[PDB]
């Protein structure tokens, strides 16, 4: 799709802004140690290493 | 409603709904009234500005051309043209005329009439070709509405999402409600890029796929009429017209 | 203003702003002075570099072609050419001159004048076709300016967004200045996708559509003039010219 | 062809966001910092 | 099945899976039910809506053309046409009749038979060219199905990722449920890009490559039959036909 | 320098820089060494590998066409050709030779010499058309350099950005300097998209725009020289040549 | 090598590596085994599935056209054709034979040989144009392999990225070392985009650039041999052939 694919330029823009939002939230919101060490446990099963 | 379209719409519904239900979601979480209004309302607005009103009046006939059943008449008309040739080889001026009088295909009737009236080969070619060109242009003009709706829909999707974010990040009162709230704003994107790829851009493809069959039957009829005028034998007529059949 | 454009602009405003107000926003929020400068300033910049200045003076004329309303004269002109075809055979070429003396369509008036003056078929074809090609090229050049602004506006949106992020991170230490940036980020995105997919790319489609109709009327008049010069009968003229009418 | 780039950028950026959505899902929040932005961001809409 | 395809599938499996298994992952994690259902089910739905049902039955024949092993028989047919050219120089067309009969290439057999029947050279060109263009259209119709699947699959991947995120943002608090979802986001991307790029777009490419060889052999046979009818000398015939072979 | 380009660069610079400076951020924050080196150095490298050395020496000549001020004198040339069309008819062709001598347009001067030397009309058309085809190819080759440079620059940015993010992601152990690090990474994206959209891809448009205007003047003279050979009367010549003026 | 390619590779390596090293880090972090294996192995797999094996053996010959330094002898061959035109005019065609007996250019040697053997002008044009068309098709087939490698490589980078993350998120392990591990995963996307936009897609451009130069020389030789058959004067021959030179 030659001009149909035009919307992608806009998409990239939308996800860039959201990338900006979350990254800052991770900035200085120091990670709860329990939550993370727990998250490693939350995923390990799915990918099964 | 052709069987491929019916199975396609069934499979499309099962794919997207199954993709949410099988991982713990529910249909009541995918429906969002405002997102439908922004995406569908916006698509309709962009298409209406894009085309004159008389084009939009035609849109019903586009869907009828897409979803009408195949009935493969071309195998019958091939025998009719050979029969007409076999008569033109003997007493062409008069006998041909009677055979076509009540024939169900208008383009063949009028084509033969130009030969009965004794018009020269390059002029019967020219008049016939103008009628085929008109049919080809008409079917292209149907597909162009769908292809255009399919382009605008995804972008009107993103307008929906950005407007939703604009409203949430405004009033980010409760940090626990950020996740549940920002999820809804992305519903619109899914309407845009899902409607475009399972309905609009598809129906555009089918309209083009079916114009390509109707025009080829008209080209066969044209080659039949000019072969009848040349006084070709039945073997050569059949040898030639079969190139259009599959 | 054509009726489809008026209904389209009504539907677009009601869908997008009605959606936003229904989810509780405020219209004033969707205004950002800095984002207007980056996006709308940017598109003007790129379009002015892209095209010679004389093209930009044509831009006013383009909007008139798109949003002028239809009056569908073509049925009248078809009856005129059939009448004129009959007169040529019965009273000779000379009388045509009287009939075409005041016809309000210039292209037909000349085409006939070239036949009365006695010019040969391939040269009258050549001169008429040059006039049609010139009209087609003129309308294409109007459409190209809009299509091009529609290309550059979305990208100027992403320029604006990235400029937004720099300012916010540049002023992230003070989280109390975070907001003024999130606005400019989104609104620069919003102005991009909106302007391009509702004001620019839609107008381009109308110019190309409302041209294609004008070119088809000129091709009908050319086939009328050539068929009049042949001395074709009224049934052949009416049949041939009808292929151009929808 | 001039749009060769977007289909790659969009794919790459998305992957970061899925990651940082996780990271912010493995982190606590600052009490006043969140408000510092919340009051300001609200005022941006010109409330 | 075929040598370049077999080495390609071996290299693809060893590169992609050998990369992952070496890094210390398990192949088990590369399967996620909902990701498969959205991407593959959505792709199949879009293709079924887009094409008539009879086209889908051609999909078997498309694959068979793509992975057909190479036959060098064009060299033999060049020597056959040169021999027949020398028969036409020496002997009456009746001798061609025996020579052409029973050749395993039907397009050549028919072409020569049209020359033995004494049919006129521009008519022999016309009827032969109809058969070439029919074969070209048939192979194009196969390739277009695979190209369509390769276009839809990436967009269904974007739907799967957005649907995944909608789920993960729902649960920014419950760590246990987060894992199952963030996966579907990652995997639905992987099936969309990987299936499109390795399976679909290569098979489309290969059908077009193998079609181009088939059509070049038909063009050479047409130049052979016409040069036999003209009565060209064998040295010049050999020169013309050799330009088609590489 | 050309007035539309000058106004465009003024508006673009005020648009982008004025947008930033309204929010108070220093231009020194928007300037980066490594982002410039990766995006511009990468673009130069990609273009140098892409083309032979001799085409890069044409880059100077390409810019000189696009920003050349309009001084088009096509109206004057149409009067010269119509005058000769009547002198040639009255006096005989020898008088043309004197009049054509010293005319500043070389294509017109040469053409008439072909007609004075009595060369046949299809040969005159052939030689003149070879010269127009050469000029059309030359201007296309200029535009292709910038068009290419505008497709490499954004992708070079994704390289600069990824190298930045590779670094920043090293600092996920501390939110210290995490932000200011991400800001710099995205600067490379900004130079890629901004240069492609506002400089490289626009200049391509101008080369193609101004090329098309020049070729239209040359096609007018080809109709001028051929109408002088045919001996068409002054009113008919004036009609034909006016179709080329806009 | 071609001087522009050498300077391009110097500039590209200095831009990418110099940019990276200037902002910090070490080159020892930019080389990663599994990322190279997935991107290059995956590209090779997709290309091998895409083409017959015989096309891939042409890939060596493709690079030679791209990086072959120009011999630019065409000016010498223009003087040969002008000399031969004068030889043919005085002596008759027999003398042409002796002059071209040792000419190093095969296409000219044959073209002339067909004219001295007294073949008809439409026949000599037809046979020579078949040879030019064959060379155009051959160079297109070389370019297409590199282009298609250039469109698979970025997407193999996305696959490599996702598989990198998937292994990580699996074994999340220590919370201080998350950053370095995800950072490496993005090395892959770098190889995908860098290879396609600096090595593969550029080489396609050179093969098409240098192909076009070669085809212009063959078209000049064709107009030369047709002009010597027609018996044009040296001034007219020189003028025609000069249109092909820049």
């Amino acid at each position: 799709g030659s001009p149909h694919d035009r919307w992608m330029i806009t998409y990239a823009d939308l996800i860039t802004l959201l990338l900006i939002f979350f990254v800052m939230m991770y900035a200085m919101s120091r990670l709860d140690a329990s939550k993370y060490e727990e998250v490693t446990s939350s995923l390990q099963t799915t990918f099964q290493s | 409603m052709d069987i491929a379209t019916l199975i396609g719409l069934i499979a499309g519904a099962v794919a997207i709904i199954g993709g949410f239900l099988w991982e713990g979601g529910q249909i009541t979480g995918l429906f969002q009234g405002t997102a439908a209004l922004i995406v569908f309302g916006g698509t309709i607005a962009a298409v209406l500005i894009s085309y004159p009103m008389h084009r939009i009046r035609t849109l019903p006939a586009g869907i009828k051309l897409a979803f009408k059943p195949n009935r493969s008449e071309v195998n019958e008309w091939l025998e009719d043209i050979v029969e007409m040739s076999m008569v033109a080889r003997r007493e062409g001026v008069l006998a041909l005329e009677q055979k076509v009088l009540d024939h169900p295909n208008i383009f063949l009737r009028e084509g033969i009439q130009l030969v009965v009236d004794g018009t020269d080969q390059p002029i019967v070619r020219q008049i016939m070709e103008l009628d085929i060109d008109a049919k080809e242009q008409e079917h292209d003009n149907y597909a162009k509405l769908f292809e255009s709706a399919g382009s605008y829909a995804p972008t009107m999707g993103i307008i929906g999402t950005v407007m939703g974010l604009i409203q949430v990040l405004g009033h980010l009162t409760d940090p626990s409600q950020l996740g549940p709230s920002i999820a809804v704003a992305f519903i619109a994107t899914l309407y845009g890029v899902a409607s475009a790829n399972l309905i609009f851009l598809p129906i555009a493809s089918k309209i083009r796929a079916k114009s390509a069959e109707e025009i080829l039957v008209m080209e066969m009829i044209l080659e039949g009429v000019l072969s009848v005028q040349n006084g070709d034998n039945a073997l050569l007529v059949r040898k030639k017209l079969n190139t259009y059949i599959t």
